[PDB]
């Protein structure tokens, strides 16, 4: 009278972990941060350095 | 002449020289100087002697004249009565001097001209001194003129002479220097004491001269003396606060201040410069609130430039500091100026914008109605500077604390008519801050959950928390805000329009984040209109851009045209060569690709796309380039889902040439730089600092479409595992950021992923948590609220429609799947109509042809799809017919797009043909399979090879055998596609000939141009010459007549070297044991097993045990017997001996003789290979098979050819690779009685077999081609510590063996596993499954595979196969990493039965000795467990066979 073996049953498919590959991960980055507003110059002064002649 | 007399003569003298002036004659002047000659004896003498001087310059008109001119001024000086003629005489000398304008003048000639020049202002100045000159208003203003008269005159020389002055004359204007700064002098000395209208004129002038002067040296860099010129005018005019100056241009003195500035800020000196800008606001101290930000300007660019240099003391000077004593309202606005002037740099300059602010805020009085005001101003400005990087160490207030304050002061405002607009705005970008400050307190709360760590149903109805209606309607009401403002037409007269335009910009990124795509697009309309009202072409082309970007997003392509038209219409107006021109160019080709592609124009689309990847420009370094390479990437993924017919073949094989082979490699590389862009957002030397806020709302908005691309593309190839791997990574991120309709759509998306395989629970609770995310959003036919206006919401509920109608029809109700579906074919016509009517409103055009196709199509084609395939299990002959011709008709209507369900509803078409008729079938089979060639559903594409080549078959041998072959591991081959793509990206960022190579033979299409069956067998021809020598290659695939049953035919397709692919098809739908029996038998042996294995009483379990191996080895002998039959030889070897070959062609004819159609050699020379084995009835099964007609005569000369071949040998070196499909792969064939003496393994697929041999061609496969070591082995023996009795014996013998490194007991770390799959031949492991926790399948795949893997666990090397799904296991990742060998177990196994073969194993194969095949001592030791069928036919071996070394 053998006595009872184990038994471990293992479903193959308990292998798969959701994980990307970490140059696929967004969600665990801190997004914090709002980095200003730059309104670029509307008047460029770079072109207001020149009178030439002495126009009467 | 007497003194009255001399004094006429000197009138006379000079009215002579005038009058030869007057004719501008000389012999005339000559004749006055012949009477002056007369008249020689006094004080006009010299006088009437200058004016002949003066005359015989003008005659000279060179180093004469330079001595004539100094020999005049020396004459006047000592004149200077004498002076009073030396006056009309010196005007005389100037007038020769005005008509000796020759330009050709040298400092020498100056010299002596500023010599004459200042010899006559003196006399000039003390004429006018003279009380009488004065005396007379005329008379003082006529010297005055004249003294300016001259000095005009003089820098007129000056600049004349330093335009002539050049990079050597430079010399020469540090010689002029002397003189001009003395002329300084003289100029404002003449405007002391003088009546206001005439200082304010003469003050015009007065600095116009010197800013003429200063010019000359600034414009040859020489700053100093041009300093030195103006500094002078400057102080005096900074020092006289009292505005007594208000008439003088503000034009004019802005000039010269400008000048010093740029002087000592262009030579450092920027203490210097910001006491120049404090005096130059000093000058226009009661300006207009205009002239006062040039000089801002220039504080500004002084103190930035400053910090460049270190001079951070600059910072410490403020304005309010400086300008100590101004007007409240006066600093407030300065201030204001300064903030906005700092808004314009690029040079992180957070803590300057915060300390004008924190003044700002001390210096508005909360008290006055009209502090409230700039308060409220100030507080938002404040709440933008913190919510950027929050200030702890000052103010004590939080961001979300100062905008509500803001907003509360808004509300107690109360304006009157003309501030009403700038109401409107400060009110409404409040708002917008409002919400973006909320957003970051979510983000930073959500940091402050996650960083809980000490030593999600749940989760969704948590965050959802009720709070959508609060923040989106902020948002809602900034946009009315700012649509009132702006949609008058009149002039909008706010603070800047600028601030303006970037509030929009952010709101139309905010709301394309939030996903309310209309809300943007009208955000964007708004845009467009100020980008005109303010001139500034590069934004109203990118308005037009993203207009036409937003709207073929949606369905609508006719209104995107009209707005790339109108973005090319703005891109004529800018500069070209530059950024802004080429990024804008580019993006209007890659419009116009888009849009032939959704026109169906597609090789005019194929080529503007193939000259927008070619170009230089889209590979500099900066985000809107990389966001540009996302859009690029997502337009090459839309286009390589193409069917080949659209395209020539020229084209495809260049556009897969720049680098993605597929969409869903396209797709990923698209994810990965959207990725890249936010490592470099979220962090530079701020160059590309200017969109940084708009672009972290876009790269939000666009990381989620992205996503949503590739969940709905990898799922509807069956790829479940990356694509919930997607899914759930994009959760996280909408549960991050809080937002209810991406989570919504993600969760639907998740649910039907789940539904693919199977999980009805998972799929009803995800659909749970979408009905709760839904009722959350509406605002609780025509219209439904909020869901109806918005059509990402009608889309998530549509899809909700769909995925409880699939799970309704998994559990088994039929009835209310079907009503669902039906709801779901009303539901999308008449959601494209009403997102047509609210496009056609919100851009304000007429009639839009054609409704909307966006992902509405594909929904309702899916619909159309499931609604078709629930008609052939009720074959009512009714709306069967009529719910087919209608998909059908639909989805041939949008030809190059729904493809995948055309093919799907092709299919379903030639199964309710099936049951000439025969041709029909397959030419609509070959339309669908072409349809999907290029790129499978995986599920479809199985159903579809394998009905054709049931079809077509021995008709056309080589295309059915092609066929069977790509029925196979299909999810395997994309996901070896994928790998491949992702090596070669790695390889080449680390620092590949093979590579390319596999990548060459897995592609979907790398295919020449043909009709339908050509240009493919071509290729599996080439294939099949590609085959190695001694291996046999049995396909056994199950031919399945509906979607989602299991089938009965067995397709057996054998594949040698050099013979034709002989395949035979074996109905097991009528052999009473049939196949899908064997299979349900199977699954019944391993149900009972595991409910045995829970019983105690030692007798019943051993009882239990005995008979489930009875079982097991009546259905192995039952596989062999009735599931193949005669057809069985067809996976033994082939006799290299001669007979076999000439039996086959005798019984070729005479069978043919007998009736036998398709008459063939190569079977029958295979099927007589084995004639020793043969048994009467296989003969006799075979005979009355082939020849049907005269079948008794033909088992007669089968039973003569046989007896004849009576005698022979199966080839020593040979071997079989049995490649068996997702439902066949679990039966134990290689125990079958006639496989148990022959090697053999399994392969996923035909393909991985020469892929090995490619591999094997290189190298990087040691064991493959040399031969394992029996030193060189890593084990895991227990590392769970549960099997001792393991444990122990496996101790002593795997400690007894030399080399061998491992654990025993414990859990392996990941890096001496990954060493133990890398660096060593042998990985044996003893333990529970297959390793799986230290070791998963993206571990390994992540790896390069040395070693060969005897996993010795329950079910080790079996699939799972779940739903429609084909099998998933760590095998397949094993294999595709290139494992020679996977030794595993097919079901669960016992403990010490499994420890009995393992012992055998190793000590048969380790100790044999060199060259040991190690599949022989696989089945030498599958007798040494007890139970010789329910735990040894468990061990199963994928790869190729292994020895040995």
């Amino acid at each position: 009278y053998p006595e009872i073996e184990k038994f471990f049953p293992f479903n193959p498919l308990d292998f798969e972990s959701f994980d990307l590959p970490e140059e696929h991960q967004i969600a665990h980055l801190p997004l914090s941060g709002v980095p200003l507003m730059i309104l670029d110059e509307e008047r460029e002064l770079e072109k207001l350095f020149q009178l030439g002649p002495p126009s009467p | 002449l007497s003194p009255q007399r001399a004094l006429c003569l000197l009138e006379l003298t000079l009215e002579h020289c005038r009058r030869f002036c007057w004719s501008r004659h000389h012999d005339k002047a000559i004749s006055a100087v012949e009477k002056a000659h007369s008249y020689l004896r006094t004080n006009l003498a010299p006088s009437l002697q200058l004016c002949q001087l003066g005359v015989k310059l003008l005659q000279v008109g060179p180093q004469a004249v330079a001595k004539l001119l100094i020999k005049a001024s020396a004459v006047l000086s000592k004149s200077m009565p004498p002076l009073r003629a030396l006056y009309e005489s010196c005007q005389f000398f100037l007038s020769g001097l005005e008509r000796g304008t020759k330009r050709r003048y040298r400092l020498d000639a100056i010299l002596s001209l500023f010599a004459f020049l200042g010899g006559y202002c003196s006399l000039l100045q003390q004429l006018r001194d003279d009380g009488v000159y004065g005396g007379s208003s005329k008379q003082q203003q006529s010297f005055l003129q004249m003294y300016f008269q001259g000095l005009h005159l003089y820098t007129v020389v000056v600049y004349d002479f330093a335009q002539g002055c050049q990079i050597v004359d430079l010399a020469d204007l540090t010689q002029l220097v002397d003189s001009c700064k003395s002329t300084v002098v003289w100029m404002l000395e003449a405007l002391e004491g003088l009546s206001g209208q005439e200082l304010t004129d003469h003050m015009g002038m007065t600095a116009s001269y010197t800013s003429n002067l200063a010019y000359s040296f600034y414009s040859h860099k020489l700053y100093a003396e041009a300093c030195a010129i103006s500094e002078p005018l400057c102080q005096h005019l900074g020092l006289v606060k009292p505005g007594t100056y208000p008439e003088v241009p503000p034009e004019k003195l802005h000039r010269c201040f400008r000048l010093q500035v740029e002087s000592l800020k262009k030579l450092g000196k920027q203490a210097q410069g910001c006491k120049m800008v404090i005096l130059w606001l000093a000058a226009l101290q009661p300006c207009s609130p205009e002239h006062m930000a040039e000089p801002v300007t220039f504080w500004v660019r002084v103190k930035m430039d400053a910090a460049r240099a270190g001079d951070k003391e600059l910072q410490l000077k403020t304005l309010r500091d400086s300008l100590s004593g101004w007007d409240p309202e006066t600093l407030a606005l300065l201030l204001r100026e300064e903030l906005q002037a700092y808004k314009a740099v690029r040079a992180d300059t957070g803590q300057e914008r915060f300390n004008i602010i924190c003044d700002l805020l001390e210096l508005s009085p909360e008290e006055t109605p009209a502090g409230a005001w700039a308060r409220a101003t100030h507080l938002v400005e404040l709440a933008q500077v913190l919510c950027y990087h929050d200030f702890t160490q000052q103010t004590n207030c939080s961001a979300l604390d100062a905008i509500r304050e803001a907003l509360q002061l808004l509300d107690s405002v109360r304006p009157e008519a003309q501030a009403r607009d700038q109401l409107l705005d400060d009110k409404a970008q409040a708002l917008l801050w409002l919400y973006i400050c909320t957003l970051e307190a979510k983000i930073q709360e959500g940091i402050e959950r996650d960083r809980r760590a000490q030593a999600f149903l749940y989760s969704n109805i948590a965050f959802n928390l009720a709070a959508d209606a609060a923040q989106s309607k902020c948002l809602d009401q900034a946009l009315a805000l700012w649509k009132e403002l702006l949609t008058k037409g009149q002039a909008p007269a706010v603070r800047c329009l600028q601030q303006t335009a970037a509030s929009l910009q952010i709101l139309a990124a905010l709301y394309q984040l939030v996903a309310k795509p209309m809300q943007a697009l009208e955000v964007l309309l708004l845009l467009r209109i100020v980008s005109e009202r303010l001139k500034d072409h590069s934004k109203a082309a990118g308005s037009s851009c993203h207009i036409t970007q937003l709207l073929l997003t949606l369905g609508c392509p006719s209104y995107a045209q009209l707005h790339l038209e109108e973005a090319a219409s703005s891109l004529k107006h800018l500069d070209q060569t530059t950024d802004t021109y080429l990024l804008l160019s580019l993006t209007c080709d890659l419009l116009r690709s888009q849009l032939y592609w959704t026109h169906q124009k597609v090789t005019k689309g194929v080529s503007l796309l193939l000259s927008v990847l070619r170009d230089p420009a889209l590979q500099k370094s900066s985000k809107a380039w990389y966001l540009l390479r996302v859009q690029v990437l997502q337009l090459v993924a839309a286009y390589l889902s193409l069917p080949s017919n659209n395209l020539s073949h020229s084209l495809w094989e260049q556009l897969c040439a720049q680098g993605w082979q597929t969409p869903e490699i396209a797709l990923i590389d698209s994810h990965k730089l959207l990725r890249s862009i936010i490592l470099l957002l979220m962090g530079t030397s701020f160059l590309d600092y200017g969109e940084n806020l708009v672009q972290k709302w876009q790269v939000l908005s666009e990381v989620l479409s992205c996503s949503e691309k590739l969940v709905c593309h990898l799922g509807r190839l069956g790829s479940v595992s990356e694509a919930k791997a997607f899914c759930l990574e994009a959760l996280k991120l909408t549960t991050k950021l809080q937002i209810p309709r991406q989570c919504a759509l993600f969760l639907v998306l998740k649910g039907e992923l789940e539904l693919a395989r199977n999980d009805i629970d998972l799929c009803q609770s995800d659909l749970q948590q979408v009905l709760f995310l839904l009722e959350s959003c509406t605002e609780f036919p025509t219209c439904d609220c909020s869901l109806c206006a918005s059509p990402v919401l009608t889309a998530v509920c549509l899809r909700w429609v769909l995925v409880t109608a699939g799970v309704r029809l998994a559990m088994g109700h039929q009835a209310q799947g079907l009503d669902l579906l039906q709801v779901v074919l009303k539901g999308c016509p008449e959601a494209a109509e009403r997102l047509t009517q609210a496009l056609q409103a919100s851009l304000n055009h007429k009639t839009p042809p054609s409704l909307v196709p966006s992902l509405l199509d594909e929904i309702l084609a899916q619909a159309y799809t499931l609604l078709a395939l629930e008609g052939l299990n009720q074959p009512s002959n009714e709306s069967l017919q009529k719910v087919l011709q209608s998909g059908l008709k639909f989805v041939a209507a949008r030809i190059p797009h729904l493809e995948p369900w055309r093919a799907s509803l092709l299919l379903i078409w030639a199964l309710t043909k099936l049951g000439s008729t025969l041709d029909s079938i397959c030419d609509s089979l070959s339309v669908a399979f072409r349809g999907i060639s290029h790129c499978p559903p995986s599920g479809l594409y199985a159903h579809l090879c394998r009905f054709l080549a049931l079809c077509l078959g021995h008709r056309d041998p080589y295309a059915t055998a092609f066929l069977v072959t790509e029925s196979v591991s299909i999810t395997c081959r994309h996901q070896l596609l994928t790998h491949l793509h992702r090596q070669l990206s790695k390889a080449q960022k680390h620092r590949d000939v093979p590579l390319a190579r596999i990548q060459r033979l897995f592609s979907f299409r790398a295919l020449e141009s043909g009709h339908f069956p050509q240009p493919e067998k071509e290729s599996f021809q080439e294939r099949l010459a590609l085959i190695p020598s001694g291996v046999t290659v049995c396909v056994l695939a199950l031919a399945t007549l509906q979607p989602g049953t299991v089938g009965n035919t067995l397709l057996l397709t054998r594949l040698e070297k050099d013979s034709p692919p002989v395949s035979v098809q074996i109905p097991t739908g009528q052999n009473k044991l049939h196949l899908r029996s064997v299979l349900n038998e199977f699954d019944a042996i391993q149900k009972a097993q595991k409910e045995n294995s829970s019983c105690t009483d030692k007798r019943e379990w051993w009882t239990g045990r005995l008979a489930l191996d009875h079982r097991m080895e009546v259905l192995i002998a039952s596989l062999e017997k009735s599931v193949l039959g005669c057809w069985k030889g067809l996976l033994l070897p082939s006799s290299e001996e001669p007979g076999p070959a000439q039996e086959a062609s005798r019984l070729q004819e005479l069978l043919q003789d007998c009736g036998w159609k398709y008459p063939d050699r190569t079977l029958l020379k295979i099927m007589l290979s084995g004639a020793g084995a043969l048994t009467p009835q296989d003969i006799q099964a075979l005979a009355y098979g082939l020849c049907p007609t005269q079948p008794e005569r033909a088992q007669e000369l089968l039973n003569e050819a046989v007896g004849r071949l009576q005698g022979l040998t199966v080839p020593s070196n040979s071997h079989l690779v049995l490649v068996l499909d997702k439902d066949l792969q679990k039966l134990p064939w290689e125990s079958m009685p006639s496989l148990q003496a022959l090697p053999v393994t399994r392969l996923p697929s035909f393909r991985f077999l020469l892929s090995y041999s490619i591999i094997k061609e290189y190298g990087a496969s040691p064991v493959l081609s040399q031969g394992v070591d029996p030193r060189s082995t890593f084990y895991v023996l227990n590392p769970h510590n549960n099997l001792s009795s393991t444990e122990e014996q496996f101790r002593a013998n795997f400690s007894s063996e030399a080399g061998w490194r491992g654990v025993v007991g414990e859990v392996p770390r990941p890096e001496q596993v990954q060493e133990a799959l890398t660096k060593h031949d042998l990985y044996i492991y003893a333990g529970h499954g297959a390793g799986a926790r230290f070791l998963d399948g993206q571990a390994v795949l992540r790896l390069s595979c040395r070693a060969v893997a005897l996993l010795f666990g329950c079910s080790s090397a079996a699939l799972a196969v779940h739903g429609n799904l084909e099998g998933a296991g760590i095998v397949l990742k094993y294999i595709m990493a290139g494992c020679p060998l996977f030794l595993g177990n097919l079901w669960d196994v016992t403990d010490r039965d499994i420890d009995r073969y393992t012992e055998a194993l190793l000590q048969g194969w380790l100790g044999a000795g060199p060259g040991a095949p190690l599949l022989y001592y696989v089945n030498q030791a599958r007798q040494a467990p007890r139970l010789k069928y329910l735990i040894g036919a468990a061990p199963i071996a994928y790869g190729l066979p292994v020895s040995l070394r």
